[PDB]
């Protein structure tokens, strides 16, 4: 079903209960968490969490606890698959649902006992209608038409699940609960704020949705921040304050330096086209028409002079557009909470989602995932600062493969997509074997890419990429992304694609994850499974 | 655990368990329903619930209402902190949000 | 003892808040509390008003005593005193501790409070050391402190009585 | 000079941090400078409602509040009409908000929220009436400028400009209406008592019904249903000021407990935005004679009773719904302490003033008044008192 209202429906039954949260591992749905356990301990409601990673371990999971318990919560996690068979659950048991991923599945919609959806319907849903996709001669000269009916239900299925996408962050969802109720804080404010940016970061959203949400939370934010009108001179330096910047699109500028950092934001990494020795003076000679001496811009940006950076983003946004950069300067949200102590929303998103998945592993899955939840609280500053450190270390290990793959022309056009695919032999190609942390990499091979081919095909195709995932079972893993533009939809189609494939072909595969377009394969099956997919898509 | 019961002499078992059993009598003595356990209640009580975090593996706790809890590892529930004092001094649970 | 217990004894001062919730008289073991009436003040005991403002319902407010002026003329009046002066409460570090931690926001002007507070401590603090120098220098056998708090001699207390055990020792292994 | 239109509970519109209104239900401000114009609503009772935010585009300047809906107005400018806008937050429905246009060259002066209904007084000389949700109801032109209006339950409490005074004095009337569904005009325009050189300050009800306001001399008053719908003085807040710089500004007004709800104010009249004032609790105190002695101190704790309870018998004859148990300490308060002035009038030898006090009481402390007066050697008091009992008897 849909919850109309998320006071008398959701929250005032779990009020007195003792439920069980199951959590995915992105910061979107870890943001999403610190807010909902925040509003159980201010009520008394004993929860429990458990951290899951794929549909195995939340399978595991449920066997466990599912007869303690009847009450449960899913988060990023479950709406676009069928819910009540994977699991098999009782009948007085109920699961929410507080998911983003699109389209949420039909039966999960058409079951208004044990499904109940936190999900605002006002989103960008479509949903068909009941009875369109649900249940002598006469008797078969109507069954015929019943025969007609099933037939066209094949089609408008093949019609609404042929596109997956993303929808309003979790963290967004609880915050308007949170503040129903009237019990929300800055601290809750800034973990939807990061929650939202997060979903824009690794670009799951169109930026007239993301512009949109901004709109919405500054409004939050002034609310907040403002009713220190005058008394911003007597309110404790040691006291958070959020406020809304129009500021530079570069990476992490403000802990590296200035210069690392244009080297490495996939963003002038590609226009500059730092990779190839004829247009790496395009750096030179942008840094030479603002007058930055080469010895300041070298240098940690906190340690500069003080004369420079009286109008830096002012003087960087112009000087992009004698080359070709007009959208250098993006609206986000900053947060101080004493003397120095200063971040932008958009490195505690590089920051978390590095503590998350770091290559060196230190025990079961779930070992990495607790060490990224103690991040967000402003009790474990010393975790955070020093997961800008292995952020820094992955984004100097990408523009180094992004290299890699142009300087060596790795991207074969294999018809109706490109397709890549990559060696162990180089370094650092050990740190992207984890099934989340290939995507990213992917997503800025492909803005490189665009940026880079002379062609006009190449330019307009969806990229596939495959590396290794396991030597002893031979398999790789295996994604795909959209065709890249400036005003992409973003509503991705592989996932429909990988799944026929491997059916045509009748190889090995497996859909572990909740997005389904990440898939691991035998390293045999590759070609068996690649060329039944080139015919397929066609 | 065994770790310890296997470093004592033989008969400073004999004086452990006639200590623990004298002590264990004069606590169910000092109120009317079964006395006042005196060995939990270390430190000052700070707030009512306390969020715990598993770290090892630990068949199936229980709540009194018999409602029991399974404790696998890295795991964190919001447990009231009347239970978690036996186990966080042990090394089974560990007190987060502090 | 130890910090973790004055802070104990320290949770029973009176502060006032503004609840906004409705709630009749409670009758505790150590006194009676309300009618919480939403938006009207009522004194309450520490413990109590923290963690209120933890589950977000109340708004706190100052003490009288944690004013950015006459704080500023304690802060001298104890430098210019050759002896412990007495202070606005006997437990005013707990005092500007969990208030400003839990409740700064509801205060204005935390950060000179919290530094006229530091100022004063680290006086009281300084004067104790040169009262618990003399004691041993002339070998006296009492000492009258005037207007110490409870954490001042639990910071240094059971360094300072188990170093005159010792020399009370030393000073009596003749006699017999 | 006639003084401006106002609402209950605002501070002034200069200020960039201002109260557009601090009532009983909860505190609406408005944040106002060059760069944006935003408007916060907060609830005393978070259960009531979440808190509302708003982007005060139109640039809203007047507000009320109330347990169903905000309510907002902004005059007009070159280009758009005077405009009065309801956020009808408690309905149970999908449409929780309606705005209305003012007919050209027609500017809102003051607005107030009753129960269902709300009200708007125009520069037309007009108080419009409109349900709380949106029904355009009765109109009916104003006899002055209005001055302050406010509303509670069905009744409307209208004060204006009846005249021109003279030497600081203001002019003022009452006009008070009962909209139920047979209308009624309580006060056909009476003259508004005031302070000399005073001028109106706050207006409004009691959360019991009953219709009060304060003058700037700090003057408290409330009707007296019980006096035949006279002003009585219940409360000085100037006996708690300590200098002529200090001020308290009224919020709400309590009969049962009795409390004044105000902020008070060192330097000027109104409280600065930030940080939050403390909402202070005065007493009241009706202004009687000789109140140090036991007789004065006595007789105004009697009629401050007798008036603060007179509410009880306004909710019994409009049906609403009253607790009798209220009704039955009040005359057991009342009973007690003129028995109490009969036993101090009796200590003086004042027998014809214990007489007169036994007139108040009931039959059951009359009879117990005479028993008492046998006591005591009091023969004649003991027959006066008889012969009052015989009479009361008579009256039913």
């Amino acid at each position: 079903m849909f919850v109309s209202d998320f006071r008398k429906e959701f929250y005032e039954v779990v009020q007195s209960q003792r439920v069980l949260l199951f959590v995915a591992s992105d910061v979107d749905a870890l943001c999403a968490c610190k807010i909902l356990q925040a509003l159980f301990q201010c009520d008394h409601v004993q929860y429990t969490l458990v951290p899951v990673s794929g549909w195995q371990e939340l399978e595991t999971a449920f066997l466990e606890h599912k007869e303690q318990f009847h009450y449960f919560i899913l988060i990023n996690c479950g709406a676009n698959v069928d819910l009540l068979d994977i699991l098999q659950p009782d009948e007085d048991t109920i699961f929410f649902v507080c998911d983003t991923h699109r389209p949420v599945n039909v039966v999960n919609v058409y079951n208004d006992t044990q499904i109940k959806l936190l999900i605002k319907q006002d989103d960008d849903l479509e949903v068909p209608a009941y009875e369109d996709i649900f249940r002598i001669v006469e008797q078969t000269m109507r069954r015929r038409q019943r025969r007609e009916w099933e037939a066209r239900r094949r089609d408008i299925l093949f019609d609404y699940e042929q596109y997956e996408y993303h929808g309003t962050s979790s963290a967004m969802v609880m915050f308007e609960l949170a503040w129903m109720l009237s019990k929300d804080l800055n601290d809750m404010l800034w973990w939807a704020i990061v929650g939202l940016t997060d979903q824009w970061v690794q670009d799951k959203i169109t930026q007239m949705k993301y512009v949109t949400d901004v709109g919405v939370l500054q409004r939050h934010v002034s609310r907040h921040n403002h009713r220190n009108e005058d008394e911003e001179n007597t309110l404790s330096v040691d006291c958070t304050r959020i406020s809304f910047e129009y500021d530079l699109r570069l990476v992490l500028y403000q802990h590296w330096s200035l210069h690392d950092s244009l080297c490495n934001t996939s963003y002038t990494a590609a226009r500059f086209k730092l990779w190839s020795v004829h247009g790496q003076k395009r750096l030179q000679e942008f840094l030479a028409d603002m007058g930055l001496p080469l010895k300041q811009v070298k240098q940690k940006f906190q340690a500069m002079d003080i004369s420079l950076k009286e109008n830096l983003r002012e003087m960087i946004e112009q000087s992009a557009n004698k080359f070709g950069m007009k959208d250098m300067r993006v609206q986000t949200f900053s947060i101080h909470f004493g003397f120095k102590h200063k971040f932008l929303a958009s490195d505690v998103v590089f920051a978390t989602m590095s503590l998350m998945e770091s290559p060196e592993k230190d025990g079961s899955g779930t070992d990495h995932f607790i060490q990224a939840l103690d991040s967000l609280s402003r009790s474990n500053l010393d975790k955070l600062y020093h997961g800008l450190e292995l952020a820094k270390k992955q984004l100097r290990a990408t523009q180094q493969t992004i290299a890699s793959c142009l300087c060596t022309n790795l991207v074969i056009s294999q018809g109706p997509f490109l397709y890549c695919s990559l060696m162990e032999g180089t370094p650092d190609v050990m740190l992207f074997s984890r099934p989340a942390s290939l995507s990213l990499l992917s997503k800025h091979l492909l803005k490189s890419f665009v940026c880079s081919t002379k062609n006009r095909r190449c330019k307009l195709l969806p990229l596939v990429m495959a590396a290794p995932l396991s030597m002893e079972h031979g398999t790789v893993t295996v994604v795909g992304i959209p065709p890249e533009t400036d005003s992409s939809d973003r509503k991705n189609f592989f996932g429909r694609a990988f799944e026929k494939a491997a059916e045509s072909t009748s190889s090995r595969m497996l859909h572990n994850h909740f997005d389904l377009s990440v898939i691991e394969l035998k390293a045999e099956d590759r070609s068996k499974f690649l060329d039944a997919l080139i015919s397929l898509l066609s | 655990p065994n770790a310890l019961r296997f470093h004592m002499a033989a008969e400073e078992m004999e004086w452990f368990n006639n200590y623990k059993r004298s002590l264990a009598t004069y606590m169910r003595s000092l109120g009317g329903d079964e006395g006042l356990d005196i060995t939990q209640d270390m430190k000052p009580p700070k707030s009512l619930y306390i969020e715990v975090r598993c770290l090892k593996d630990y068949g199936e706790f229980e709540v009194d209402d018999g409602t029991s809890v399974l404790l696998k590892k890295n795991s964190q529930h919001f447990l009231p902190r009347w239970k978690c004092e036996q186990l966080i001094r042990q090394g089974v649970l560990e007190h987060i949000l502090s | 003892m130890d910090a973790a217990e004055v802070e104990f004894l320290a949770e029973k001062e009176l502060v006032t808040i503004i609840p906004n919730f409705s709630l009749d008289k409670i009758y505790l073991i150590g006194g009676d509390l309300g009618p919480f009436n939403p938006g009207l003040p009522v004194e309450v005991p520490l413990w109590l008003a923290i963690n209120l403002k933890q589950r977000q319902k109340c708004r706190l407010l100052p003490p009288e005593w944690m004013d950015v002026e006459k704080l500023e003329k304690m802060r001298d009046h104890e430098r210019k005193e050759e002896t412990f002066t007495p202070m606005p409460s006997p437990y005013y570090m707990e005092l500007t501790k969990l208030l400003l931690n839990h409740a700064s926001d509801n205060i204005p002007k935390a950060d000179e409070i919290r530094t006229l507070v530091k100022d004063m401590w680290d006086t009281r603090i300084a004067k104790l050391r040169v009262s618990a120098d003399s004691f041993v220098r002339q070998q006296e056998a009492h000492a009258k402190l005037d207007n110490l708090t409870l954490m001042e001699i639990n910071t240094s207390g059971t360094f300072l009585t188990q170093a005159l055990n010792h020399m009370y020792k030393l000073r009596t292994n003749l006699q017999p | 000079p006639r003084q401006k239109p106002f609402q209950s509970g605002s501070t002034p519109l200069h200020l960039t941090h201002r109260f557009m209104v601090w009532n009983s239900i909860g505190i609406i401000r408005c944040y106002n400078d060059e760069q944006d114009n935003a408007i916060d609503v907060e609830f005393h009772d978070t259960s009531i409602h979440h808190a509302t935010h708003l982007s005060n585009t139109l640039n809203y300047t007047i507000a009320d509040l109330s347990h169903e809906a905000i309510l907002l107005a902004c005059e007009s400018t070159d280009e758009l009409a005077s405009k009065l806008h309801c956020l009808h937050f408690s309905s149970w429905d999908s449409s929780k908000e309606w705005i209305i246009d003012l007919p050209q060259n027609e500017d809102i002066e003051a607005i107030c929220l009753g129960q269902g209904w709300a009200a708007a007084a125009t520069s037309a000389l007009l108080l419009r009436l409109f349900t709380i949700g949106g029904v355009q109801k009765e109109v009916f032109s104003l006899a002055g400028p209005v001055v302050s209006m406010a509303g509670h339950g069905e009744q409307l409490f209208i004060v204006y400009h009846r005249g021109t005074g003279f030497d600081g004095d203001q002019c003022l009337g009452v006009q008070l209406l009962e909209l139920g569904k047979k209308k009624k005009q309580i006060l056909h325009g009476d003259p508004l008592p005031l302070t000399r050189k005073s001028y109106l300050a706050w207006i409004g009800f009691s959360a019991e019904g009953t219709p009060c306001y304060v003058d700037s001399e700090g003057i408290v008053r409330m009707l007296n249903r019980g006096l035949g719908n006279t002003w009585t003085p219940i409360c000085n807040t100037r006996e708690h000021c300590k200098g002529k710089s200090d001020h308290y500004w009224v919020v709400g007004i309590h009969e049962n407990p009795q409390q004044l709800r105000c902020i008070p104010c060192k330097g000027s009249r109104f409280p600065p935005t930030l940080p939050r004032p403390a909402v202070a609790i005065l007493s009241f105190k009706l202004p009687y004679c000789q109140i140090a002695t036991e007789k004065g101190q006595m007789e105004e704790q009697f009629w401050r009773s007798v008036i603060f309870h007179n509410h009880l018998d306004y909710l019994a004859k409009n049906g609403y719904e009253y607790e009798e148990s209220t009704k039955n300490q009040a005359t057991k308060e009342q009973q007690e302490l003129l028995m109490k002035m009969l036993a101090l009038s009796c200590k003086l030898e004042r027998e014809f003033r214990c007489v007169e006090l036994a007139d108040l009481m009931t039959q059951n402390a009359v009879n117990l008044a005479i028993k008492y007066a046998s006591r005591s050697r009091k023969l004649i008091l003991a027959q006066k008192l008889s012969e009052l009992a015989v009479e009361k008897a008579a009256e039913l």
